[PDB]
């Protein structure tokens, strides 16, 4: 019971905002989101540009 | 809307004479049934508060609650219908009296109208 | 008329009857293992006939009996392909399963839940049959997941043993890593060729690009225990000896090589994927042979031998000889 | 539709005038009878809809959810029959009244041809749930959970009311048919961006989206069993249903306003799947699994392609049934163990074999095994997202692998291994629990035979 | 026993009565939307010799 | 049936507090 | 003692006082009948009759009708040499395009 | 567990067996309406556009 | 069989070789086929004849529903909701018919590919050409419309394509 309480319900009351905690939170909670956004935005921009130029060969792509 | 200053209004009349020109609500109106249901709920709550058998404590009291609620609901529905009829009548009269402010739209067909197309990709 | 279709469906159907009877009274007696063994033997001797007819004439056939569902312009139906590969691999698998079941009737006589063991073996056989005879990618995926789930259930046969559960979870992990590539290939094929059926896929893809073939190769590597994802096959020996003799030796582990064989019309058109699969086969066969040189557990040695043979047939696929790989299977 | 709404209303006087020892029997029988009546709605046509009247209409999106809602109530009664044994007659009748009111509100919500009526019932579905969570809850954290569940929902849904009345003022009607037929493009402006955010956030908070999911583990853990199943099965689908109904007027703004939510969902599916691996609680693990699946549904809806919508509907129904089954099994374990901890009771398969079979089947269905409708919806969404961008396959495959891992971890920790020695009150499983599991699982394996009934209007 | 089980089983008739009432209400509500019966540009049909309305 | 003291508490700078916690977790003071 | 409280009662086993307990109710007759009605209305009535009803639902989605219409259209267009499917959904003559003159 | 399995099987069969027998009889004796052109001057009922007799009965009775 | 029209689903004359036994060793295929016929096909044929003669004693018909043509969205007013509704339903029906046409072409392609064996790359060129043409037409018609497709959106797509092609043609002619 003590282990479960320590793992689950005792994390926030002992939490303090420190440079290490703040930096880790910002990184691990923001960096992946913007990384994936940049990757997908670049891929979709490239695909849309190829579509506008018409050099994509979208034949038989009926289902979408 | 502010129909308080509408000309020719009797200051303290619940139902003007002209309101008799409209069809009265049917006695089986769903809203009247809802007022009856509200009366029955009030009767049940009254029985519950007094610590009495809720379903079957006072049949006369529950009947009186239902009847009073139905009566007031009927008259309230008549007044509501009259007020809405007045609003529509004023709307139509004003739109007829001011043709300049409500011009007839030049009817158009979808064939000669260009709507931009945004593909989903 | 043309008993080919009738018998090729009847073998797969008769393999299912004991599963239906598993809720009957015979399941509660000691007659169940003999019942299952006799059923498998009869299925083998019945499926032996389409092999003879194919040998005599060269009969090939696809059966699309039940139309499952239509998604706009795509149709999914329960389609069975009965080409050379299927009609040749049905009797071999049934024969091996018959021998393994007869062996298990002696090896596992002291197990209280022997009937459940035979039922699990039959379920695995049915799922492998579905995988082999599948005609569209969805049915192939059904068989692909069913054999993996049966392997998970049979590796951890002894629930008390922790190593059994560890090995089962490890096998599931590696098979899901392969399923990632399998699903990639399925999605690419549907979104580009507009069909999961093998016929339309073969026709519409004269020059198959790199992505679907790399996905198929990843799935084959995952399920055939190639160098990147090899350890699950040697670790899968925590199960009973008949299971490792039937599943993780000769029938279930050749599923990836069989998948690569099935898509050989697309493999030939690409040169990079052939090189990659040849390299994968070479490295994995050398690595597992080298590991097996100094092993001391007999089952471990034979498992590494199986992995080496799997790598050898992957190499055979690499040099563009799929039929030779099927013969070696 | 009134042939469905009226009997649900009559369930209340039926319950309140029943004998003290026959409420459960009557409620279960008449709830099952109501479900049979609801089956008729499933026969949709390729044309517009079943426009019953000016107030209620049924589509092929509303039909599966309505059938599931009507089917869930008997299961909720059978689940609640256990822990309400020592409860007074009045409180048991109040509990059944709350369940019936919840079903009635959901039934009126799912058709709701007008958007303001839809919103009114969509928020009305919040009172009986809060009462159930905060009244018949065991732990002392049920109060905080109820507060979180109320406020997270209401803060998101309050701007939706303003957006709806504004739309009515400009467009002139909120009837969904008129809204669909007279739809016009939304220009790229700050005002239109904020209208989009107001109309979307109210449904994204309830789904829930990653980053706003903090209320869901609390509400699912502290609630009783019936509240847990009604939250995981039907109440989560309200957000997705509303989003698929309301995205008809947000084009073409969505084409670039979906990026933050798409990224959040496609990363939160991985985050919550990973969270499930390191969990000391069963109900929390199931709640996080529900969050992952709903994030996938969010991605599907935001992609806005026919395959996306079909997969979203299939996944909605499948996840509802699977999560309800998993919560049932966890509750049956907790009733004997009285602890609610994953590693406290182990090796239960040696003692309860049939419950081990039910655990295996539920885990396999949650694992998205073919040809179950779980994998049908999963695969449809995967193909649609692959068409959207070829790189999504990495995230989706990672999610699939982690899902398999935590599902089999849940199965192995509680079923396999050596039994715990100091527990000697593991009585044989009753017929009620076995029947509950069977009635949970059989509809899934039956719906896998006729997928077109749950594939939505874009089939 | 007649007139004894009624005092205990009279509650069972409530739900089916509600269902029948709902069906009747649905038909009555449908009776108010006949403004286009047999006037649709697609299903415009000449009436049968012994037919008064296309649908009820 | 567990008292408030048994439950986990915030990190304690003082030795007396440290001793109380070590005794709570059923381990030696210098082993904690 | 902080307050007067009943001791926490121990869980009551439904099997100890009544084998064949079905896990429904402590009154054996009501319990048995609850099991009977649950099994009859769940499995027998809904799960089977409703499944058959859904299986045999009339084709209102018009799948066979669409197949027949497509068959007739394909036959007519193949017989007369028409190019099957038409690129323009709506005929050009009906549509009016605003002139640019730019 | 065995008792539960027996009860579930008994009830499922108790309803399914009459259903299966009736389905077989209807299929073998009445089923499979054939498709014919609409006679001139005759308008069919809404339930005459379906093939299987059970589907026609359902359409006539309920919808 | 006459259940399906032969013109819509064409089939080659399927010529087959004749038995030319080189040796006197009796092949097991013929014996197995004979016994299979004897104890499988005969009982099945008798059962089917009984069922068919039972069906013939009670014969009734079902008809194919014919739909009138209604004005399209091109000749529909701006806010006339009734004409918009009729045109939208007609467009949905045409969409379903087009989908089934594409399904028919795909079925023919798959059947030809499987039938032709190892020379499928050559002997089914016509089927591939037909599928290419039909697929291009369908993609031009209905692709990229979105999940909330409607007749107005398809008409707008057609108008945009017509503007693009008219501008291209004018530029080419004026060059
Ligand atoms: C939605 C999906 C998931 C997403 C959600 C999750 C992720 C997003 C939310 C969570 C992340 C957001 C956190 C960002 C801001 C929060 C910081 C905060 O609240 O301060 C409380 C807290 C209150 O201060 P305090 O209690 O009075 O002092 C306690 C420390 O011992 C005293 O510390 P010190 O004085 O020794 O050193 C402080 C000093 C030194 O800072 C450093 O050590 C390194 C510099 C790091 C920041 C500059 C780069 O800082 C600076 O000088 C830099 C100023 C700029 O401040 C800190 O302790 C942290 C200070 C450093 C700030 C780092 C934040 C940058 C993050 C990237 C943006
Ligand atoms: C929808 C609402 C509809 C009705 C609205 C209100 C009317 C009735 C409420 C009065 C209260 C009476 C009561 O307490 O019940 C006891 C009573 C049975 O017990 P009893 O032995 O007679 O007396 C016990 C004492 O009353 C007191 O017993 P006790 O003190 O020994 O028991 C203690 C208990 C006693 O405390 C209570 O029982 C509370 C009473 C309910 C609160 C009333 C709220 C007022 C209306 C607001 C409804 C909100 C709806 C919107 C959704 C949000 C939900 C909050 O207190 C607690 O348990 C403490 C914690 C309470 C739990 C959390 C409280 C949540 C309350 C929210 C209720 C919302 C739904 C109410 C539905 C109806 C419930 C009766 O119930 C009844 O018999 C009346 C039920 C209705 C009778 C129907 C009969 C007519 C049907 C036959 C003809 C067929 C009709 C169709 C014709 C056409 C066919 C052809
Ligand atoms: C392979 C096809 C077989 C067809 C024959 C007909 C079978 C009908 C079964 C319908 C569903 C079963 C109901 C679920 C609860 C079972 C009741 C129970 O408690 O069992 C105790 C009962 C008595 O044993 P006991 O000693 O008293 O109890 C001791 C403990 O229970 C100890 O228990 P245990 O150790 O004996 O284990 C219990 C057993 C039974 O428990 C289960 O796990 C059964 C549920 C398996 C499905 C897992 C979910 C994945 C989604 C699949 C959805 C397909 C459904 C299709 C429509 C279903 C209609 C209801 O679990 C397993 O054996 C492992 C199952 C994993 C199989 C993975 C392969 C799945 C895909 C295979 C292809 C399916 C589509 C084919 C398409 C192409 C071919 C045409 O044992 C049985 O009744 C066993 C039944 C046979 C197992 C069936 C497994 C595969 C069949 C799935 C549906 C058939 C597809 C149609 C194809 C027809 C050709
Ligand atoms: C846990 C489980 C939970 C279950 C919950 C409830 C289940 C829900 C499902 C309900 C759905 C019911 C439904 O829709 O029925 C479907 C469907 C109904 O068909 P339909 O659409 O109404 O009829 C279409 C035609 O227009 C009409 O065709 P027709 O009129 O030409 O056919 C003639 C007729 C009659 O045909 C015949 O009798 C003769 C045919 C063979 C004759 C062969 C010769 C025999 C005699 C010759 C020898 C004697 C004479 C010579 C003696 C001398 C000997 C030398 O055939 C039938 O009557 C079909 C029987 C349908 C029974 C379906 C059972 C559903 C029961 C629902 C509840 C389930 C409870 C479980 C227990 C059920 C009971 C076990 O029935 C079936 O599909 C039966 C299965 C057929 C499959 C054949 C096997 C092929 C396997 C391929 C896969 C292999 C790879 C692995
Ligand atoms: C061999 C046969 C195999 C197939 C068997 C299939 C049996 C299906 C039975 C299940 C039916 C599901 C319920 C369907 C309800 C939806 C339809 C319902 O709302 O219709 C109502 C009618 O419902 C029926 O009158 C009552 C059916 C209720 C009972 C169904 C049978 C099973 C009931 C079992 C109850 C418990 C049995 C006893 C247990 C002890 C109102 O119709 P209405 O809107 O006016 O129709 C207008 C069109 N008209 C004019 C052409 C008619
Ligand atoms: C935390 C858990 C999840 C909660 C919900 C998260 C989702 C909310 C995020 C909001 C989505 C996007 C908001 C705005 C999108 C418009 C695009 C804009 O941001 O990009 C540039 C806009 O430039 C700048 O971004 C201006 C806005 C800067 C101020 C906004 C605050 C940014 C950081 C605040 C984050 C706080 C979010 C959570 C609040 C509680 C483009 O410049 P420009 O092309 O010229 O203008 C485009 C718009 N036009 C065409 C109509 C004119
Ligand atoms: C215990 C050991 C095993 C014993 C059992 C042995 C027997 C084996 C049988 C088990 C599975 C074998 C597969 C056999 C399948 C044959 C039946 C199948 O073909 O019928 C399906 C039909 O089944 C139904 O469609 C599926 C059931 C409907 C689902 C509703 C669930 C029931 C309601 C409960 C509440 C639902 C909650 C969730 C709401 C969404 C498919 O229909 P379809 O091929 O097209 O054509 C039907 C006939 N037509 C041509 C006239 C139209
Ligand atoms: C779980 C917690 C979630 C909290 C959600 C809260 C954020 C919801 C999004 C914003 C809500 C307010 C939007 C307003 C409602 C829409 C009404 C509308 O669209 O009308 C606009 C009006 O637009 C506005 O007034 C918007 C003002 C916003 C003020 C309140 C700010 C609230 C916080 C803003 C940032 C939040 C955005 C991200 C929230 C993420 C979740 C935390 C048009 O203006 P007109 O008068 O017609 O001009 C036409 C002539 N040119």
């Amino acid at each position: 019971i003590r282990w479960t309480y320590a793992r689950s319900a005792n994390i926030y009351p002992n939490f303090r905002p420190t440079p290490k905690t703040s930096l880790l939170g910002a990184l691990f909670g923001i960096g992946p989101l913007f990384f994936w956004y940049y990757v997908f935005k670049t891929d979709r921009d490239k695909k849309e540009k190829l579509i506008q130029e018409g050099k994509l060969d979208q034949t038989f792509n009926i289902s979408y | 809307t502010m129909m308080s200053g509408r000309p020719g209004r009797v200051p303290l009349q619940f139902l003007p004479n002209e309101a008799r020109s409209l069809p009265p609500p049917k006695l089986t109106d769903p809203r009247l049934v809802y007022m009856g249901f509200l009366g029955y709920c009030s009767g049940l709550i009254d029985n519950a508060i007094r610590r009495r058998p809720v379903v079957s404590a006072g049949l006369h009291r529950q009947l009186l609650y239902v009847t009073s609620f139905v009566f007031f609901g009927y008259y309230l529905l008549k007044r509501q219908d009259y007020m809405y009829a007045l609003r529509d009548h004023d709307m139509f009269a004003y739109v007829k009296s001011h043709p300049e402010d409500f011009p007839e739209k030049d009817k158009k067909t979808y064939g000669e109208i260009l709507e931009e197309f945004h593909p989903v990709r | 008329m043309n008993p080919f279709a009738s018998l090729t469906l009847t073998t797969l159907t008769i393999l299912t009857i004991p599963i239906m009877m598993s809720n009957s009274n015979i399941y509660k007696t000691n007659l169940y293992p003999n019942y299952v063994k006799t059923t498998v033997s009869y299925a083998f001797t019945l499926s032996l006939v389409p092999l003879l007819m194919f040998m005599h004439t060269g009969q090939e056939m696809i059966i699309s009996n039940w139309h499952w569902m239509t998604l706009q312009t795509v149709e999914l139906s329960l389609s069975f392909k009965m080409d050379y590969f299927s009609v040749m691999f049905i009797p071999v698998a049934l024969f091996v399963t018959w021998s393994i079941m007869e062996f298990s009737m002696w090896y596992m006589h002291s197990d209280p839940f022997i009937n459940r063991f035979f039922k699990y073996l039959l379920l695995f056989l049915i799922t492998m049959m579905i995988l082999v005879t599948a005609n569209n990618l969805f049915q192939l995926f059904i068989g692909w997941e069913g054999v993996g789930i049966m392997s998970f259930l049979l590796i951890g046969w002894w629930h008390g043993r922790t190593d059994a559960n560890t090995a089962a979870l490890q096998a599931i992990l590696y098979n899901r890593i392969g399923d990632i590539g399998f699903v990639l290939s399925m999605a690419w094929f549907l979104t580009h060729s507009n069909a999961w059926d093998l016929q339309q896929i073969f026709m519409l893809n004269n020059e198959c690009p790199n992505m679907p073939l790399i996905g198929l190769l990843l799935a084959a590597a995952g399920k055939s225990a190639q160098f990147g994802l090899h350890p699950w096959l040697p670790s899968a020996m925590e199960g009973p000896t008949p299971v490792s003799a039937l599943l993780h030796s000769s029938t279930m582990v050749v599923a990836g090589v069989f998948l690569l064989i099935r898509f050989y019309p697309l493999m030939e058109t690409n040169k990079l994927v052939q090189t990659m699969t040849l390299c994968l086969g070479a490295i994995t066969t050398l690595f597992t042979a080298l590991c097996a040189i100094t092993q001391n557990d007999i089952k471990k040695i034979v498992a590494f031998s199986t992995s080496s043979q799997l790598g050898l047939m992957m190499v055979t696929i690499g040099i563009n000889q799929p039929h030779l790989a099927f013969l070696h299977i | 539709m009134l042939k469905i709404i009226i009997p649900t209303t009559m369930l209340l006087p039926m319950t309140w005038m029943s004998k003290h020892n026959m409420i459960w029997i009557n409620a279960t029988v008449h709830s099952l009878l109501i479900s049979l009546i609801s089956l008729s709605l499933l026969n949709q046509l390729g044309e517009n809809s079943l426009n019953f009247s000016l107030t209620f209409f049924s589509d092929s999106l509303s039909a599966p959810l309505l059938v599931l809602t009507t089917w869930l109530l008997p299961l909720m009664l059978m689940a609640s029959q256990s822990h309400l044994s020592k409860e007074t007659t009045t409180r048991k009748k109040l509990y059944i009244t709350m369940l019936i009111l919840l079903q009635l509100f959901l039934i009126m919500t799912f058709t709701a041809t007008e958007l303001i009526l839809f919103y009114i019932l969509f928020e009305a579905t919040l009172v009986p749930t809060l009462i159930i969570i905060t009244r018949w809850g065991n732990q002392t954290e049920r109060l905080n959970a109820g507060l979180y569940f109320l406020f997270y929902t209401l803060a998101g849904s309050l701007p939706l009311l303003v957006a709806l009345v504004y739309i009515q003022n400009t467009t002139g009607s909120l009837n969904f048919l008129i809204i669909h037929y007279w739809s016009h493009p939304l220009s790229n402006s700050w005002s239109n961006i904020f209208m989009w955010l107001a109309c979307i956030m109210a449904f994204m908070v309830k789904m829930p989206l990653y980053g706003l999911h903090l209320w869901l583990p609390k509400a699912h853990v502290e609630a009783p069993i019936a509240g847990s199943m009604v939250l995981a099965a039907v109440l989560l689908k309200l957000g997705g249903y509303g989003m698929m109904r309301i995205t008809t007027i947000l084009n073409p703004l969505t084409n670039y306003m979906a990026y933050p939510f798409l990224m959040l969902s496609m990363w939160g599916m991985i985050m919550t799947s990973s969270i499930c691996l390191r969990q000391t609680d069963l109900k929390s693990l199931i709640a996080y699994s529900s969050v992952s699946h709903m994030a996938l549904v969010i991605v599907a809806i935001m992609i806005q392609t026919p395959w996306s919508f079909m997969g979203a509907t299939a996944l909605m129904i499948a996840h509802g049934l699977t999560s309800s089954m998993l919560f049932c099994l966890a509750n049956t374990n907790y009733e004997r163990v009285h602890s609610r901890t994953m590693i406290l009771a182990r090796g239960l398969q040696t003692l309860l074999p049939l419950m081990a079979t039910w655990w295996l089947v539920a885990s396999l269905t949650n694992l998205a095994l073919p040809p179950s409708i779980n994998l049908i919806g999963e695969l449809f969404i995967i193909t649609a997202s692959f068409s959207w961008s070829n790189i999504t396959i990495i995230l989706m495959g990672m999610n699939m692998m982690i899902t398999a891992l935590y599902s089999l971890y849940m199965l192995i920790t509680t079923q396999r291994g050596k039994y715990t020695h100091h527990i000697n009150n593991i009585k044989p499983s009753f017929t009620r629990e076995n029947a509950l599991m069977a009635l949970h699982i059989l509809p899934l394996l039956l719906l896998t035979l006729n997928p077109k009934m749950i594939l939505g209007p874009l089939y | 026993n007649v007139l004894q089980i009624v005092r205990d089983h009279w509650v069972h008739i409530l739900v089916p009565v509600g269902f029948v009432f709902g069906c009747y209400l649905d038909r009555r509500s449908d009776e108010k939307l006949t403004a286009f019966r047999n006037k649709s540009l697609l299903f415009k049909r000449e009436l049968r010799p012994n037919e008064e309305v296309t649908w009820k | 049936h567990v008292t408030k003291d048994m439950f986990p508490g915030p990190y304690p700078k003082t030795p007396e507090e440290r001793a109380a916690a070590a005794k709570k977790y059923n381990m030696r003071v210098e082993d904690y | 003692i902080r307050l007067q409280e009943d001791p926490d009662p121990e869980d009551e086993n439904l099997y100890e006082k009544n084998p064949d307990s079905h896990g429904y109710d402590k009154d054996p007759i009501v319990d048995l009948w609850n099991m009977r009605v649950v099994f009859f209305f769940g499995f027998s009535i809904v799960l089977v009759l409703g499944s058959t009803f859904v299986a045999y639902l009339p084709d209102y989605r018009m799948q066979e009708w669409a197949r027949r219409e497509a068959e007739r259209l394909v036959k007519y267009r193949e017989a007369n040499g028409l190019p099957l499917m038409e690129s323009n959904c709506f005929d050009p003559n009906k549509i009016q395009l605003p002139e640019d003159e730019d | 567990d065995r008792r539960f399995l027996k009860l579930m099987r008994f009830y499922i069969l108790l309803t399914g067996i009459p259903v299966a027998i009736g389905i077989t009889l209807v299929n073998v004796f009445i089923g499979e309406a054939e498709l014919a052109d609409i006679p001139e001057g005759y308008v069919p009922e809404h339930w005459e556009y379906f093939k299987h007799p059970i589907s026609r009965w359902i359409a006539r009775t309920f919808y | 069989p006459d259940s399906w029209d032969k013109d819509v689903y064409p089939e080659p004359p399927r010529r087959t070789p004749a038995p030319a036994p080189q040796t006197s060793l009796p092949n097991p295929v013929t014996y197995l086929t004979k016994i299979f016929d004897l104890l499988v096909d005969r009982p099945v044929t008798l059962a089917r004849e009984f069922i068919e003669q039972q069906h013939a004693k009670n014969r009734y018909y079902y008809y194919h529903r014919e739909f009138r043509r209604v004005p399209d969205i091109t000749e529909c007013e701006e806010k006339d909701i009734l004409c918009m509704f009729e045109a939208e339903m007609q467009w949905r029906r045409d969409y379903k018919v087009d989908q089934e046409i594409v399904n028919i072409i795909q079925e023919r392609l798959k059947a030809c590919q499987q039938r032709e064996g190892e020379s499928y790359r050559q002997n089914c060129a016509k089927e591939l050409e037909q599928f290419t043409q039909v697929s291009k037409a369908f993609q031009d018609r209905y692709s990229d419309l979105g999940a909330h497709y409607s007749a107005r959106k398809c008409l707008a797509k057609q108008k945009q394509r017509m503007l693009a092609e008219r501008k291209a043609a004018k530029e080419a002619a004026a060059a």
